[PDB]
RNA sequence: CCCGUCGCUACUACCGAUUGAAUGGCUUAGUGAGGCCUCCGGAUUGGUUUAGGGAACCGA
RNA sequence: UAUCUGGUUGAUCCUGCCAGUAGUCAUAUGCUUGUCUCAAAGAUUAAGCCAUGCAUGUCUAAGUAUAAGCAAUUUAUACAGUGAAACUGCGAAUGGCUCAUUAAAUCAGUUAUCGUUUAUUUGAUAGUAUACUUGGAUAACCGUGGUAAUUCUAGAGCUAAUACAUGCUUAAAAUCCCGACUGUUUGGAAGGGAUGUAUUUAUUAGAUAAAAAUUUGAUGAUUCAUAAUAACUUUUCGAAUCGCAUGGCCUUGUGCUGGCGAUGGUUCAUUCAAAUUUCUGCCCUAUCAACUUUCGAUGGUAGGAUAGUGGCCUACCAUGGUUUCAACGGGUAACGGGGAAUAAGGGUUCGAUUCCGGAGAGGGAGCCUGAGAAACGGCUACC
RNA sequence: GAUAAGGGAAGUCGGCAAAAUAGAUCCGUAACUUCGGGAUAAGGAUUGGCUCUAAGGAUCGG
């Protein structure tokens, strides 16, 4: 896995590394905290990946609803699907029935998720036809 | 009319959606500028809210910046040598964003020689130059190009949106990257 | 009865999408465009009438066309137009050279004259002075409100200077 | 639908106006102005349903076209001008000054004040940020933008505006113990002091307020308007009832004793 | 008490040659009005305006 | 009122239905009909077709008046009162009707825009590096008209603008670049350019864990606000406008200054809005079990387009996405909801229709103007 | 042995004779059925020249 794997050069926007500088030849990296008491993974501070839709190094912002669910598919590139289980109340029978909804969320390379983990995802702006949420926390399962 | 609505698509489950309403004016699109190189021709577009956009259909020059020294000059664009999106854009020399072009090197060589005193390609003024000396050694792979008189640059402005074709000169590993991509 | 339109090179009729500024059409509401049939610019045998303008006068007088003349109904109204048409330099007073057409209502007659536009008057100069005085006074009110805030900031900053030293 | 609405159905008008059902099909739609539509009071409603100076909309227009009504020290001729909370209405022909303050029952009280208090008003700072040419400014709740504020002012504070120069007379910092009136929800019109602010980041901060009768209620931070530096020291006169909410049994007993 | 052929009357649905018929939705393929963008074009119509008959070049 | 009664038998007790009984903001119809208040009403079948008339126009002291319009002589020989018609501005995108389409669609409650546009209203905001005030058109009008016919308009002669296109008037410094000369240890300098605001790039501030060997805002969070540098621009606008009053200064003037108002103008904020948007919730059907992905289906990179996010579209590349927790398909005598009828409790049925949202104006589709329309009492094309 | 305006079996016992279709690649393919077929069903699109690009192998060298 390499960062410059596309026909275009991959880089963080407006982050300029001046070649006429001192001997500290370390590529300047930009990052941000998403807020809401969520910790920035050190794979973002020390990593090299470029992801414009990542919450920490990209331009997306986390705002709205925070959801939790179970990862059921990692077969897409940089995108996962989580499964949310809930109980629906049926007043006539004074009982419940199990229901579920699938919500698609984007996962940045700063996280590594496999099928079976329980993740917490935060809402972001629409970044695809079906993806509007972005992973904020991972719990191993 | 060209429409950007997502209603005409089928849903994530694959179901075709029935026709909900007639096309609305607040979701229109227009046609691409497909900017070429030729005598300057820009047409304005009246957009929502009464604002204005500028379609650059053909331009010759643009303002390109040499980032390390922080100086920008307006220079002609010779042609498009590489485009990460579509090779038909390289073949027809269509100016879009992120297009790799060759620009005239004279304004930058002239600034360099007046500012540092060295050449490229390979009392007070003299004191100012002696102070500025030492920082005048630039990378070999960028310096060699001035001999050919043409610098590699990438367009940063959006010509179909502002009518301008502006950009910056390639340097560092980005420059090494597109040289390797171009030569193959 | 369909009129002739300049630039349509046909002796026949064509249908064009006419808009504002085109001849042979008057839009009823703003932005309205109508598809109308119009006659070409090429003279043919299908004309019921042809309009002609005399460029060079001929030999014989025309009965009601070349012997008489009709005066223009209205005189000039803009001030610079009065100056250009006939009569005065920029230092002259245009006010007493305007042509007035007198109307006869039975026995008593009075004159009517146009209201001069772009005429420099003491009210006009007073408004120009008022605009520039207001602009200068405003600029001073803004730059001394800014100076007052700079005093407020310098006082607060000095207090924070002693606050850090104390703590 | 294709553009902004210009009518307001009578049934869809805000309920705190107390309009009757059967006088007609429509209600006065407040114009665009300093206050939001649902939280405003048009001058036709103020002058006709509350003060009963005008008998109908033609007469309220006749009243206002004679230049009598001033809002915040400026003459207004818009009959549907959206007058709102804490606004000062001056009618110098009758030499009367009113303030629009919510009473504890949820409606806009007609609270008349003297001209000296009618010479100013308070506005809650919604945001402070820097304008063009690097000039900081504060936007209050009635949409006013006042530049060069006291550098100590932050959001949710309340300022006292000179109202003739548009400058700031003085301010109240948002902190524990400040007197507050609630400007939204079902506790509308109540007055008390802040006891505890519970913050919810990315969400809504909630404020716990203790009444003068030692009643405690919770409300959103967006509905809180600071009106005084401590208990019993408001910067404006409170309407009759002093913003104390009584239960229906106490109100019934008080009304029985007062009228008999 | 009672069951079933067969016989008579009426009604209902079913099957049924007609490659039956009609209406509406979706759609392959072909043709394709019209608008919009673009490309030239340059009816005529003003002079950056210059000119001792007026020959250039600017705009719409 | 938490209720029952008749009917299978020679008689009995049951299962079980038929029938009886009461209501209906539930429709029709029959008979009858004195009074008062309140009051629904072409929804059902045909979102089928329409004769005829009306439903969207608008002027104040304050844009344009030589009506050959009326009126009086009056502070007036520039006009001044009143006032048709037109040009300019604004509205006509609101309202009213209907419910055909539409089954995760609309809608309801709940979110977001740090993902955008925003006429108007309300606040702020502009000294910027021929001037006593710039141009040439045009309407109404007059008189020559063509067509049977329309809210058809053409030649010719005038003439106006807050219409159109251009253009000055001005603070004090200070800062930056080039730089002849000069000092000559790196300083001093004559002379040239540039500063407001918009646009587009590139690069920098935009800090904030507690002692030893000078400033710096907000947010939960930003590449935010804001500032600076280098340039850039078929150069945005920094009032060539209109009404009432006429004040102040005297080194003998149409001098210099100035009071209350209209309208406009750049940006920011606000409001009225708009557009997308999170979560959860829709009736029947398996005699619908697999659906989506040629030719966008799911995602990535780059671009284009948009006011902006986004397969919205394009190029390249992967093979993904939904589903027995009922996907997909089909039906709906389905506009959704607030609600209505009946109801001990639990429920069943209805909701085209006074309020909210959405959609449509015979069916599609495409557009002009405008802040706002894919508008139909606007246009273009087809049926 | 060819061609033919407009019509297209009205000719004739009868479409006799002629015409039309035709190779290849890709898509799509009904009733019925002895489940093997029907099937090249039916019905559509493409095809030249030139300049390129990619894929598909062998023998030596550890
Ligand atoms: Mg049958
Ligand atoms: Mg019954
Ligand atoms: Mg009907
Ligand atoms: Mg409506
Ligand atoms: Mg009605
Ligand atoms: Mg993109
Ligand atoms: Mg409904
Ligand atoms: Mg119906
Ligand atoms: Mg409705
Ligand atoms: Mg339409
Ligand atoms: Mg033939
Ligand atoms: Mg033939
Ligand atoms: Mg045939
Ligand atoms: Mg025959
Ligand atoms: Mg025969
Ligand atoms: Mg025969
Ligand atoms: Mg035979
Ligand atoms: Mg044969
Ligand atoms: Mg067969
Ligand atoms: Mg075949
Ligand atoms: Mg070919």
């Amino acid at each position: 896995l390499t960062v410059q794997s596309e026909r275009a050069f991959q880089k963080q926007p407006h982050i300029f590394t001046n070649p006429k500088a001192k001997a500290n030849k370390k590529t300047k990296r930009w990052y941000k905290d998403v807020g809401l008491g969520f910790k920035t993974p050190k794979a973002a501070i020390e990593g090299s990946y470029i992801d414009k839709k990542c919450p920490f190094a990209g331009t997306v912002s986390i705002r709205g609803k925070i959801l939790t669910g179970t990862v059921v598919s990692t077969k897409m590139h940089r995108t996962i699907i989580i499964r949310r289980d809930y109980l629906h109340y049926v007043p006539k029978y004074n009982r419940y029935e199990k229901r579920h909804k699938n919500v698609a969320a984007h996962v940045s390379p700063a996280f590594r998720v496999e099928e079976g983990d329980v993740v917490t995802v935060g809402q972001c702006r629409p970044i695809s036809k079906t993806v509007r949420f972005n992973v904020l926390k991972v719990s191993a399962g | 009319g060209i429409s950007r609505d997502s209603r005409h698509k089928r849903s994530a489950t694959g179901a075709k959606r029935a026709q909900f309403r007639k096309k609305r004016k607040f979701e229109l699109g227009r046609q691409p500028a497909n900017t070429k190189i030729g005598p300057k021709r820009i047409h304005s577009v009246r957009t929502r809210g009464g604002n204005q956009k500028f379609r650059a259909l053909r331009v010759e020059t643009g303002n390109f910046s040499w980032g390390s020294e922080g100086v920008s000059r307006k220079t002609r664009i010779a042609g498009v040598v590489y485009h990460p999106s579509n090779n038909e854009l390289v073949r027809t020399n269509t100016l879009t964003k992120s297009a790799v072009v060759q620009i005239d090197a004279t304004p930058f060589r002239q600034w360099y020689e007046n500012h540092y005193g060295a050449t490229l390609g390979k009392r007070k003024v003299e004191r100012k130059l002696a102070a500025r000396s030492g920082a005048a050694a630039i990378e070999s792979a960028v310096d060699s190009q001035f001999g050919s008189g043409r610098l590699y640059a990438v367009i940063s402005s959006r010509p179909g949106q502002s009518g301008r074709c502006d950009g910056y000169i390639l340097e560092g590993e980005e420059l090494a990257f597109y040289l390797r991509r171009l030569t193959a | 009865g369909f009129p002739m339109k300049q630039g349509v090179m046909h002796p026949t009729r064509v249908r064009l999408l006419l808009s504002k500024g085109h001849s042979c059409y008057r839009p009823r509401r703003t932005g309205e465009r109508k598809r109308k049939s119009v006659r070409g610019c090429i003279v043919a045998q299908d004309l019921s009438v042809l309009a002609l303008s005399i460029v060079k006068q001929g030999d014989n007088e025309i009965e009601g066309l070349t012997d008489t003349t009709v005066p223009k109904r209205l005189g000039p109204k803009r001030a610079n137009h009065i100056r250009k048409f006939f009569g005065l330099t920029k230092e002259d007073d245009v006010r007493d050279f305007v042509v007035r057409r007198e109307v006869t209502k039975g026995d008593k007659t009075y004159t009517k004259a146009p209201k001069i536009q772009r005429l420099v008057t003491p009210q006009t100069l007073q408004r120009k002075r008022a605009l520039k005085a207001k602009k200068v006074k405003n600029a001073q009110q803004q730059r001394d409100a800014a100076a007052e805030y700079a005093q407020l900031l310098a006082k607060r900053l000095h207090e924070r200077k002693e606050e850090r030293a104390e703590i | 639908a294709r553009g902004p609405k210009k009518h307001l159905k009578r049934l869809a008008a805000p309920s705190h106006w107390m309009l009757d059902k059967l006088s007609g099909t429509y209600a006065p739609r407040p114009s665009a102005g300093p206050h939001k539509l649902r939280e405003s009071l048009p001058l036709v409603v103020f002058l006709r349903n509350r003060l009963k100076y005008a008998l109908n909309g033609r007469e309220v227009k006749a009243i206002m076209m004679q230049q009598h009504v001033q809002v915040d020290g400026k003459v207004r001729t818009d009959t549907t001008y959206p007058a709102g909370f804490m606004d000062v209405i001056t009618l110098e022909a009758t030499n009367e000054h009113f303030r629009l303050v919510y009473d504890v029952k949820g409606k806009f009280a007609v609270h008349r004040i003297s001209a000296e208090e009618a010479a100013y008003k308070l506005g809650k700072v919604k945001k402070v940020q820097l304008g063009k040419k690097g000039v900081p400014y504060v936007v209050t709740h009635d949409g006013r933008t006042i530049r060069y504020p006291d550098p100590l002012i932050r959001a949710n504070d309340t300022v006292k505006i000179d109202l003739a120069t548009g400058k700031i007379d003085d301010f109240i910092k948002f902190d524990t113990g400040r007197l507050v009136m609630v400007t939204g929800g079902r506790n509308l019109g109540r007055v008390g002091v802040i006891v505890h602010r519970e913050k919810h980041e990315g969400g809504f901060d909630l404020v716990h307020i203790k009444d003068a009768l030692e009643n405690t209620f919770v409300t959103r931070l967006s509905n809180v308007f600071v009106i005084g530096t401590e208990a019993g020291k408001p910067w404006v006169s409170l309407p009759k009832g002093k913003g104390i909410k009584l239960s229906i049994s106490e109100e019934r007993d008080r009304r029985r004793a007062q009228q008999g």
